[PDB]
């Protein structure tokens, strides 16, 4: 679950 | 004289001291010690993102190139940070994760993972015998997070070009602090892509241990997920030799 998380910091 | 105003900006963009929240006072089981990593692990993921949106260039790419950078490059990072302070806070003579977190010799070799322990350790070890200043490390760092790409590329392909482009550019300035001299800069110049270059190899190691440390710790989704981070010819490397 790294990409969602990767995503939800970048925004 | 003075520092080029990149590297100053790259030095204060510098994420500030994280702790492992470890109890020092007390000894360590297998247990304690994995689940200190893990969480000092998610808490230097954040970093890295919040660092990212920090570099000039970064935020230039499309969105899904910015997290697909992170996703080649967070282990990368990671360990070469580790390598730092390490060559920095005791002279490379112990990992130091964090302040609250700090592996001698002696309780690496206890530990269920020493082999993993001595193939971190190589870093901090090159660190010193090549006496890396803190400018190139910076540049290195940034060239680690831009070393790795799909095999079809990225969206800003042409943004992201120029972006490494100027990143080399840096590290050239950086090695010009103190190697005086066209040949002697260009010697330096090599061995540090060099080294940046076996990083491809060794991080596909740490993914290894991690994806074998799973396993240990608990099928094919598992193995699939994790594979493409641990074999070649999966993601396209940008080697400098
Ligand atoms: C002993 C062992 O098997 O460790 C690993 C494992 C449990 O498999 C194998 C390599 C390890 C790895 C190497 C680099 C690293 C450097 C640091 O300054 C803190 C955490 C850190 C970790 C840990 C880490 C790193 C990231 C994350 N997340 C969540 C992104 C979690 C833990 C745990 C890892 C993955």
């Amino acid at each position: 679950g790294l990409e969602a998380i990767i995503r939800k910091a970048l925004m | 004289q003075l520092i080029p105003p990149l590297i100053n900006l790259l030095m204060s963009i510098e994420p500030d001291v994280i702790y492992a929240g470890h109890d020092n006072t007390k000894p360590d089981t297998s247990s304690s010690l994995l689940t200190s990593l893990n969480q000092l692990g998610e808490r230097q993921l954040l970093s890295v993102v919040k660092w990212s949106k920090s570099l000039p260039g970064f935020r230039n790419l499309h969105i899904d190139d910015q997290i697909t950078l992170i996703q080649y490059s967070w282990m990368s990072l990671m360990v070469f940070g580790l390598g730092w302070r390490s060559y920095k806070h005791v002279s490379g003579q112990m990992l130091y994760f964090a302040p609250d977190l700090i592996l001698n010799e002696q309780r690496m070799k206890e530990s269920s993972f020493y082999s993993l322990c001595l193939t971190m350790w190589q870093i901090p070890q090159e660190f010193v015998k090549l006496q890396v200043s803190q400018e190139e490390f910076l540049c290195m760092k940034v060239l680690l997070l831009l070393n790795t790409i799909p095999l079809e590329g990225l969206r800003s392909q042409t943004q992201f070009e120029e972006m490494r482009s100027s990143y080399i550019r840096e590290l050239i300035k950086a090695i010009g602090l103190r190697q005086k001299g066209v040949v002697s800069s260009s010697q330096r110049f090599y061995q540090l892509t060099k080294l940046l270059d076996n990083l491809h190899d060794l991080v596909k190691q740490l993914h290894l241990y991690c994806l074998n440390t799973f396993i240990q710790s608990r099928m094919s989704e598992v193995i699939a997920a994790q594979l493409p981070k641990i074999l070649a010819g999966m993601v396209k490397p940008l080697l400098f030799h």
